[PDB]
């Protein structure tokens, strides 16, 4: 959470990232959310909600894998599917 | 039915194993009754239970 | 003979690979499996079958020769 | 000569044309065949392994190609044979030099 | 890092069953390795439980196995599992050999030699296990094949009196054969590990003969579940054999106490030895017939040294393929002629079939190979 | 012709944002918007897109390094679960 705070603050420095942020906020939302509400929603975060959301968006998905180059070592897709969900090893 | 079943009994491994052992015992019981009923049903008559039921 | 990493050197190849949950369990079984097995059957009729009909003809010939020898006496 | 027609009947009944393969594909491999494959340009080598992998896929799934993409007796671009000739002649060169 | 890549046993497991680059072209004719392995461990278990209730003596064996099949719980099905699993093991062994001859994988030389030695060991284990129930058929067949070993001049007489423990098949011979059938599948498993070692040195083979190093799919979990499919197919066929028709394979005379005087007229070995036996009785020479059998196994040794083709398999050589199917029909012909009484037309066609066997595998293979060779502008 | 059609359709009335960040005045900014961007006088998309989930691979051994990416379907914008 402290890394996300510092990353967002150093992300929005200057004028170009600020104006880009205003444009992208008013395109996705029609409005701009200032960073204090982002700080409050950072304070709305504990590890239990995090592992709930990660259980929602990772736990036995059907991912998209793109390989480029000498990718002989890269396993088959079913190896990714087996190692995706834990059987608690 | 399917969404309910996957959302309950297919996301924790140990609960999955426990419920398939419980259902395996229940299916073992039901298959005992079904198979014994069928095999006694297609060979009625010459079976020892009725000849013992004579006596 | 070894593990992966060192076997071949192939450029110019892109493989598309589909998710198993993406497609059906049995994609067009009856509309494809029957003509494919008819083609694989026709691809081996005159190579596989003419030994066995020779087997059955020599079977019946030697059998009826034994019967004819054992039914006059 | 009618032996060409016999070769045509054989090349029909072979099946690697139906798999879309050339004569330079199904050679059994000794080390001389390995040297001969190594003595090839990059384009034909990559086209050969592309043909091999397509043939392995269509041999696994067994859904063999339509009639139109099948190679023929005339257009068989056989190319490994002079390289194989040079490799075996170098091998006979070495054997003759040792037995001399 | 990864527990599979650190523990030394798990490194062996990883190199054996996980990171094995396998050919993606192999159909159900390559499941036979797992089939033979599961047959072997089930034979281990069934013979082990039999040995927990078997008595190795001439007086007590027949009555004790009767006590097993009538009194010990499930011993009847365990005995049926052992015998019919030997038969299923033989079916899978012949088709493993047929794959190895048809798809040109016999170019693997020392792996083929290890397989030949495994074939010797399985024949010996099979024969001595068949001797063990102390039947009439087993007694007379053991006497016949013991005299076949006495066919050797000046060495065979001492060797047969050395393996007797008497004048004939007596209690010493019975217990010695029990010991050898009781010990040999461990040695079979060890040489099977050696067989697997040389194959994982080389790498497995596809139907094409072209090495599939550009198209290697792993051994897991694809081939694991495919071998499970084939194994449970073997389970259902084997168990339906032992629970529906137990008598389609077993001899009737096998259920008789051994009479040392009878020699019943339909004396024969079991069907997996009749092709070994049809070569014998259709050649009027004792040493000549047993030398013909030993030379048949040596022909199976020879056939890797006569591959004068330029492909690997006969998949694209249809003439040699048709000769191979004629050889398949000739093998079943020799087996059926082994399953007949000695009769004069049967004698004629058995001699013709055995000489046809030798002429096809010995002579016709390089002839067919060189017609296929010179036909293709070579 | 298609370029003119594209420029005439996919730009005009609701779907454009002017944004200014830095040392200026917002009142004069809207006054300059009144001065120039007024009178533009402009006058049917965004369907849910099916995520497939699959694997594409380019065996191309001429290059030394290797590049492997893996992803799943992202949730979007209207969720604090994105945070
Ligand atoms: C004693 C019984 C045998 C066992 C348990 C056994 C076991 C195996 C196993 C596990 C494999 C690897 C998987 C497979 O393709 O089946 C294999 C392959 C092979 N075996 Fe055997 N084998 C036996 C008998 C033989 C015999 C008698 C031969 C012939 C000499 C033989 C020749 C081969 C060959 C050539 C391969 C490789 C085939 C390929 O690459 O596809 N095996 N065997
Ligand atoms: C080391 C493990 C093994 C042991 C301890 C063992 C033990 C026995 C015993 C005690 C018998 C006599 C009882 C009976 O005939 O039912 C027997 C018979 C037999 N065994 Fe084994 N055996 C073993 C492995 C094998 C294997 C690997 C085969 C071959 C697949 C085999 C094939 C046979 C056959 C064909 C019989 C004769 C079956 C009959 O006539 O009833 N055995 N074995």
């Amino acid at each position: 959470k402290n890394l996300l705070r510092n990353a967002l603050v150093s992300h929005l420095d200057g004028t170009t990232p600020v104006c880009e942020d205003i444009g992208r906020s008013l395109l996705t939302y029609g409005r701009r959310i200032p960073l204090a509400e982002w700080e409050s929603r950072i304070a709305e975060v504990d590890a239990r909600v995090v592992r709930e959301v990660c259980s929602k968006y990772f736990y036995d998905q059907c991912p998209a894998v793109a390989g480029f180059g000498p990718i002989e070592q890269l396993p088959d897709y079913n190896r990714i599917r087996s190692g995706m969900f834990w059987l608690r090893f | 039915l399917t969404a309910r079943l996957y959302s309950l009994l297919f996301r924790r491994t140990s609960t999955f194993a426990l419920t398939i052992v419980v259902g395996a015992l229940f299916f073992e019981r039901a298959f005992d009754q079904g198979a014994d009923a069928i095999y006694e049903h297609i060979n009625e008559g010459k079976l020892w239970k009725h000849i013992k039921h004579k006596y | 003979g070894r593990q992966f990493g060192h076997l071949t050197r192939v450029r110019h190849v892109i493989t598309y690979s589909l998710s198993p949950f993406e497609q059906r369990a049995f994609p067009h079984y009856f509309s494809k499996g029957i003509p494919n097995v008819l083609r694989r059957t026709r691809a081996c009729i005159l190579r596989v079958a003419p030994p066995f009909v020779v087997f059955y003809l020599v079977y019946t010939w030697g059998t009826q020769e034994f019967e004819k020898s054992k039914r006059k006496n | 000569k009618w032996l060409e027609g016999i070769r045509k009947w054989y090349y029909n009944a072979a099946g690697f044309n139906k798999l879309g393969l050339m004569r330079d594909d199904t050679i059994h491999e000794n080390d001389d065949v390995k040297e001969a494959i190594r003595r090839l340009p990059e384009n034909l080598y990559n086209d050969r392994v592309f043909r091999i992998k397509r043939a392995l896929d269509l041999s696994m799934r067994q859904q063999i190609l339509p009639k139109e993409q099948w190679t023929k007796y005339e257009e068989d671009k056989f190319y490994l044979e002079p390289y194989l000739k040079e490799v075996i002649r170098e091998r006979k060169e070495r054997e003759e030099w040792t037995k001399k | 890092i990864n527990i599979r890549k650190t523990h030394p046993l798990m490194k062996i497991v990883n190199n054996a069953f996980i990171d094995l680059p396998a050919p993606s072209n192999i159909s159900s004719w390559w499941n036979f390795g797992s089939l033979l392995g599961i047959c072997l461990i089930l034979q281990i278990l069934t013979g082990l439980f039999l040995a927990m209730h078997y008595t190795p003596d001439t007086t007590t064996a027949f009555s004790s196995v009767t006590h097993i099949c009538r009194d010990v719980n499930y011993g009847w099905i365990i005995r049926y599992m052992h015998a019919n699993g030997a038969s299923m093991f033989f079916i899978c062994l012949f088709m493993h050999v047929g794959r190895g001859l048809y798809y040109g994988s016999y170019t693997f030389l020392e792996t083929w030699n290890i397989g030949v030695i495994l074939l010797f060991a399985t024949m010996a284990t099979a024969f001595m296990g068949y001797v063990l129930p102390w039947g009439q058929m087993s007694f007379w067949g053991a006497t016949v094949i013991t005299n076949l070993l006495s066919a050797i001049p000046y060495i065979g007489t001492n060797l047969v009196e050395w393996i007797w423990g008497g004048f004939s098949v007596d209690k010493a011979t019975l217990t010695r054969f029990f010991a050898f059938h009781f010990i040999f599948p461990f040695i079979i498993a060890a040489l099977a590990m050696v067989h697997l070692l040389f194959l994982h040195e080389t790498g497995s083979n596809n139907p094409t003969g072209i090495p599939s190093d550009t198209d290697k799919i792993p051994f897991h979990p694809y081939y694991t579940i495919k071998d499970i499919l084939g194994a449970i197919l073997l389970i259902l066929i084997l168990m339906l054999l032992v629970l529906f028709t137990p008598d389609l394979l077993g001899d009737p005379d096998n259920y008789t106490p051994a009479n040392p005087l009878n020699t019943p007229p339909h004396i024969k070995p079991e069907w997996y030895f009749l092709f070994a036996y049809a070569i014998l009785r259709s050649i009027p020479n004792k040493l000549g017939g047993v030398l013909a059998l030993v030379l048949s196994i040596l022909v199976l040794v020879i056939m890797p040294l006569l591959h004068t083709s330029k492909q690997r398999s006969m998949m694209f050589r249809p003439i040699s393929q048709c000769m191979f199917w004629i050889l398949v029909a000739d093998l079943l012909t020799l087996t059926w002629i082994g399953g007949q009484p000695v009769e004069h037309p049967y004698i004629i066609i058995g001699q013709l079939a055995s000489i046809m066997y030798f002429l096809i595998i010995l002579v016709m293979m390089p002839v067919a190979s060189i017609i296929e060779n010179n036909l293709l502008k070579w | 012709a298609d370029l003119t059609e594209y420029l005439s359709r996919h730009y005009k009335a609701p779907r454009m944002v002017l944004a200014a960040a830095g040392g200026l005045e917002h009142r004069q900014l809207l006054d300059l918007a009144q001065k120039h961007f007024s009178g533009l006088s402009g006058t049917p998309t965004l369907t849910p897109c099916r995520f497939t989930g699959s694997e594409i691979r380019h065996r191309e051994d001429g290059l030394p390094l290797a590049h492997v990416a893996i992803a799943v379907e992202g949730p979007g914008w209207a969720n604090p679960d994105n945070v």
